[PDB]
């Protein structure tokens, strides 16, 4: 590796993520959209599921 | 060898003005030039890493662009806590960093 | 936020040896490359020496080789610069750099410096 | 799923379980999927 070499032959960090599902509770999760709350009016609500 | 050239040595502008200073090398660098802010009772700062990428931290009235052989930085809006001296650093080639002469900018 | 303070400097005579130190406090040290940057009176800064992550890598400006001998202390997180035979010429203000990477001569450039510490080369009280 | 169910009570008794009534509140749910038979506790 040096400075010198083309764009070809210059270094590329590389990171590969790997995802599994398997028979066990699910531990990572996306963060989950919040909003609001309105009280007083007829609302549809979501809460936790 | 390489060597490295300053062609403006004191500038002068306002407040509300626009100025643009050039670093040019002897030899082709690729892109690889970094810009430093110099203020005269402090530690010098970056602000300009690589040809165009900028420094976090820093404000982005600062704008650098240019490659090759040819650079130049660029400033849009000249807050009034701009004075420095500014220097261009090579790291490309044999000769390690190296770095060009001071560039003075007071306003009036 | 990361802390630079240096220490050593003072009055010398030519020919007599002094010694530098650089304590470093804001950032993990154990794997970043420190320089030192020199600022004449009157000129421009000046490249003066690099040292790796880990003491193997090591090179000098060419003005000062076989003259400074540039240390590392990665237990006490400070690094040494120890001065040898100086002359007249290096009156100058001594600065020490932080390298963004973690080699000696790479692309990347000095991301954190300090405040520079004053040295003077003369016979003088 | 491994639940852990707790309750710490005074009790004047010596020498036999208590006669009375306690709910058991939950203390902990652990999400590991471990396939378990067997056990033993520990002494200082
Ligand atoms: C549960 O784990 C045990 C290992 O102790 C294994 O013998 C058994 O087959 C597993 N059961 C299931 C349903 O995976």
């Amino acid at each position: 590796f040096q400075p010198t070499n083309g764009v070809g032959y210059q270094p590329y960090r590389v990171v590969v993520l790997s995802f599994e599902l398997l028979h066990a509770p699910a531990t990572v999760c996306g963060p989950k959209k919040s909003t609001n709350l309105v009280k007083n009016k007829c609302v549809n609500f979501n809460f936790n599921g | 060898d390489i060597q490295m050239t300053q062609s403006p040595s004191s500038l002068s502008a306002s407040v509300g003005d626009r100025v643009t200073i050039t670093c040019r090398a002897s030899q082709s660098i690729s892109s690889y030039l970094n810009w430093f802010q110099h203020k005269p009772g402090k530690a010098p700062k970056l602000l300009i890493y690589g040809a165009s990428s900028l420094q976090s931290g820093v404000p982005s009235r600062f704008s650098g662009s240019g490659s090759g052989t040819d650079f130049t930085l660029t400033i849009s809006s000249l807050q009034p806590e701009d004075f420095a001296t500014y220097y261009c650093q090579q790291s490309y080639s044999t000769p390690p960093y190296t770095f060009g002469q001071g560039t003075k900018l007071e306003i009036k | 936020e990361v802390q630079l303070v240096e220490s050593g400097g003072g009055l010398v005579q030519p020919g007599r040896s002094l010694r530098l130190s650089c304590a470093a406090s804001g950032f993990t040290f154990d794997d970043y490359a420190m320089h030192w940057v020199r600022q004449a009176p009157g000129k421009g800064l000046e490249w003066v020496s690099g040292i790796s992550w880990n003491s193997d890598s090591i090179d000098y400006a060419d003005s000062v080789k076989g003259r400074f001998t540039i240390s590392r202390d990665n237990a006490k997180n400070s690094l040494y610069l120890q001065m040898n035979s100086l002359r007249a010429e290096d009156t100058a203000l001594y600065y020490c750099a932080k390298d963004r990477g973690y080699e000696i001569l790479t692309p990347a450039s000095f991301d954190y410096w300090g405040q520079g510490t004053l040295v003077t080369v003369s016979s003088a009280s | 799923y491994f639940k852990i169910y707790s309750k710490h009570t005074p009790i004047n008794l010596v020498r036999d379980l208590p006669q009375g009534f306690s709910a058991l509140e939950p203390l902990v749910d652990l999400p590991i999927g471990i396939n378990i038979t067997r056990f033993q506790t520990l002494l200082a």
